[PDB]
């Protein structure tokens, strides 16, 4: 079997960072060159794996995380980073074993008048642990006090991204796919 | 489109400066403005930018903490404020519209900013009278001496811009005293000397000084 | 921190084509921008998104990008093409990066003899007990000249400040020299002279106090 990587990287719709989705890959054969040499990606950084030697390996499972972030936020999708994105939306471990691919999608997720459908969490009591997801959506309060706007000192936790087809590249939409390679005792089922 | 920037500034080390950039249209619409600086004889360097419509700015690693990019309420003017000024910050600051592909499109004329402890000094303007050696016939040269000023720069126009043909402003010379001096000359047909008035318009923004010097034929 | 590499110089004879390379890790995956910046002017976008010309830029300018090398090509160079050329890109980790820049020089330009204009001091200036003689030098090529001053006949050892030559919009050069003295020194001598030496030849202008 040939792994459903086209189903992931060419998926029609992508979720917001705070609501990042994960798909697990398994019992298949994965040709990584199909993405390793594409001029398609503006970002293709691997950790403790080396993009090239990819194919020449085996793994029990491969997990793929998908989401959309601002251009200037792609940098936060790496181990040891901090910021609204890394701390409250999606974080990578420190001993990360995988690759992070990103590509500009202005003509797809951007709009002339502006697309604000993609959001990110900017308020949260404590940050996330590697690979932790939070889709709570509960009116935030500095003192963890349950409130309801227009109440004072009560703000919604999610803020909107403003994606236009006319802003700088850094304010443009980027689709990201985080490949996480799992090495468990059970023999491999996903090799080249 | 076009971009208009604020005049040249001079600042003492440790202080701060704030430059403005205004779209010739009145608004920045839905595009992004960037800030680029260039120290004398140096290269270009991105400082940061902002997307007015989004009200969100961004900065370079190097100037993280010292720079603040903002817009006015109407969202028609962008500002760049740099703090803790140092001599190494003496440079020309440009604002520019961001291309959609990660570049810059439209550039502003640039704002010269000098950082130094030295006191700023306005210029002394003197007339360079046309030689009475040329009365009727040929052309004639007359001008203005812009002496002892600091810091750069000074612009010179003639008859308020209405006279542009045959004008030539030479780069300033930096004297050992630490002051600059430059000259501006304009070649005109000898005959007009007796039929028209000539006035050089000197502008030295750093000292908030402007001078309109009339240059007449020397009559000993 | 992403970095870009450009050669500091590039020489070319008129009408020939000049090539400027920009090096960068897999720069082909990035959208390269080229800027032209003439002496004392603001940068100008000559090529964006690898090989497109903004409306108004001659077809002589063209770029290419692939691998780890982007290239700016200027066919049939003109003296007017002299300037510094910068390549630029955006990287997710370093934001907008500029190359160190490349200076393009056009060889074999024709010789142009300098035009010298000498103005005596303005009497208004005496009012500050100062007297300045101004010697303006223009339209010469190449851009190299030495300036000497004389008083009554012998060399002048002080009060001489002269600028380095600089490019004029017509591709020739201009420079100027200032001689500062006192109203007394000025009125005392029979004459003062500015001597401009360019390419083995000299042009001298003289002004006198009585001369008016
Ligand atoms: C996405 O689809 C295109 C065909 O339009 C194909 O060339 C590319 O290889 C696909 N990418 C993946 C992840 O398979």
């Amino acid at each position: 079997n040939l792994c459903p990587f086209g189903e992931v990287f060419n998926a029609t719709k992508f979720p917001s960072v705070y609501a990042w989705e994960r798909k697990k890959i398994s019992n298949c054969v994965a040709d990584y060159s199909v993405l390793y040499n594409s001029t398609f990606f503006s970002t293709f950084k691997c950790y403790g794996v080396s993009a090239t030697k990819l194919n020449d390996l085996c793994f029990s499972n491969v997990y793929a995380d998908s989401f959309v972030v601002k251009g200037d936020d792609v940098r936060q999708i790496a181990p040891g980073q901090t910021g609204v994105i890394a701390d409250y939306n999606y974080k990578l471990p420190d001993d990360f074993m995988g690759c992070v691919l990103a590509w500009n999608t202005r003509n797809i997720d951007a709009t002339s008048t502006g697309n604000y459908n993609y959001k990110y969490r900017y308020l949260r009591h404590g940050k996330l642990r590697p690979f932790e997801r939070d889709i709570s959506n509960v009116p935030f309060s500095p003192d963890g006090k349950p409130c309801t706007p227009p109440a004072l000192n009560c703000y919604w936790p999610l803020n909107d991204y403003g994606f236009y087809t006319t802003t700088g590249i850094g304010y443009q939409p980027y689709r990201v796919v985080v490949l996480s390679f799992e090495l468990l005792n059970a023999p491999a089922t996903v090799c080249g | 489109v076009q971009l208009q920037q604020s005049g040249a500034e001079v600042k003492k080390p440790g202080s701060s400066v704030k430059v403005s950039c205004k779209a010739s249209g009145g608004t920045f619409s839905s595009y992004t403005i960037s800030w680029v600086r260039q120290a004398p004889g140096q290269g270009l360097e991105w400082m940061g930018g902002i997307t007015p419509i989004l009200g969100i700015a961004n900065y370079a690693q190097k100037f993280q903490g010292r720079v603040t990019i903002t817009t006015d309420e109407s969202t028609s003017t962008a500002y760049m404020e740099l703090s803790s000024l140092r001599s190494e910050d003496t440079a020309v600051y440009y604002c520019a519209r961001d291309t959609v592909m990660g570049g810059m499109d439209v550039w502003g004329q640039g704002t010269t900013v000098t950082v130094s402890s030295a006191s700023t000094k306005g210029p002394s303007v003197f007339p360079l009278a046309p030689s009475s050696k040329s009365t009727s016939g040929g052309t004639s040269a007359l001008g203005c001496l812009v002496k002892d000023y600091f810091p750069e720069p000074v612009t010179v126009s003639w008859n308020s811009g209405a006279l542009t043909s045959g004008v030539h402003t030479f780069p300033a010379v930096l004297q050992s005293s630490g002051l600059y001096s430059l000259s501006s000359v304009v070649t005109v047909p000898s005959s007009s000397l007796g039929t028209q008035t000539y006035i050089c318009n000197v502008n030295h923004k750093p000292s908030n000084t402007k001078v309109d010097k009339k240059v007449e034929p020397k009559s000993c | 921190s992403y970095e870009l590499t450009q050669p500091p110089s590039v020489s070319v004879a008129p009408g020939k084509t000049a090539r400027i390379t920009c090096g960068g890790n897999n720069i082909g995956s990035k959208s390269v921008h080229w800027y032209q910046q003439k002496p004392g002017q603001a940068p100008v976008l000559v090529v964006y998104d690898d090989s497109d010309r903004p409306s108004g830029i001659p077809e002589r300018f063209s770029g290419s990008n692939s691998g780890n090398t982007a290239t700016l090509t200027i066919s049939r160079v003109e003296a007017g093409d002299e300037a510094d050329y910068y390549c630029q890109v955006w990287d997710s980790s370093s934001d907008y990066v500029f190359g160190t820049g490349t200076k393009v020089t056009v060889l074999g330009q024709p010789k142009a003899n300098p035009t010298v204009t000498l103005f005596p001091p303005s009497s208004e200036e005496f009012q500050a007990n100062k007297a300045t003689l101004v010697c303006l030098i223009s339209d010469f090529y190449p851009g190299a000249v030495t300036v000497a001053w004389k008083a009554d006949g012998s060399p002048v050892k002080a009060g001489v400040e002269t600028t380095k030559p600089s490019k004029q919009s017509n591709n020739k050069y201009a420079a100027s020299s200032y001689l500062s003295l006192t109203p007394e020194q000025w009125k005392s001598h029979r004459s003062y002279s500015c001597q401009v030496t360019h390419e083995g030849s000299t042009v001298e202008k003289t002004v006198a106090p009585t001369e008016c």
